């Protein structure tokens, strides 16, 4: 392709359990997953540097990983909260 | 008890400062290792594995083996 | 053995006191004790370095020790917390 194109995302959600619902201040809370799953040769690695073939990152946000490692990820955000 | 670890010797034939520890190699050799003149038993492991369609890639780490050893390993497919 | 086994752990849990219970957003509090142990010997070490026979790390989670010593530690959680 001559121009540049979009990375595709996949997304999905489940709820769990709704815990509370304010009628007077008109808010709720709920308990649920969310997962995100996208492609990006950037990402890529050659095992024989690490001897691993998953390389991963705990207890962060996407913002801080893309930070931490100089590329744009797709962060997010719940527009309400 | 015993103890277990990995460990540094360095011998000397009529070179006084080894025994500071701090010897270089020099000269010509006059020590080889022993076991190299024999063999020891067999050790064998079978596994089985999969190979999905986002896990087409995967390593498996080995134990220590010691000078002179031998390692042998084959793959077989379940079918087609 | 040929290739890398599994380290076992030793677990065990404790129930003091019973603190509360919520029965409209459906969830309780417990106040207890918990003990782990395993044995590794990449975290053994020499006595003639240190002069002593026990190494100790306070106030830390497992997390941050095994980050500050570079080692794979059995880090754990609570599922529903």
């Amino acid at each position: 392709s001559v121009f540049l194109e979009s990375d595709l995302v996949t997304v999905g959600l489940a709820v769990d359990q709704i815990v509370g619902v304010d009628q007077r201040s008109e808010n709720f809370s709920v308990v649920g997953t969310l997962k995100l799953s996208w492609h990006d040769p950037k990402l890529g690695f050659s095992p024989d540097q690490c001897g691993c073939t998953v390389k991963s990152f705990e207890d962060a946000s996407i913002r801080a990983v893309a930070g931490e490692i100089n590329l744009p990820l797709p962060s997010f955000s719940f527009y309400n909260q | 008890t015993y103890t277990t670890g990995s460990f540094q010797l360095i011998l000397g034939l009529n070179a006084p400062q080894v025994i500071s520890g701090e010897g270089e190699p020099e000269g010509e050799v006059f020590a080889s290792l022993a076991s190299l003149e024999i063999k020891p038993e067999a050790h064998v492991q079978e596994l089985e594995i999969r190979l999905d369609k986002d896990t087409r890639y995967l390593t498996q780490h080995t134990r220590n083996l010691q000078p002179g050893d031998t390692f042998h390993a084959l793959v077989e497919p379940i079918g087609e």
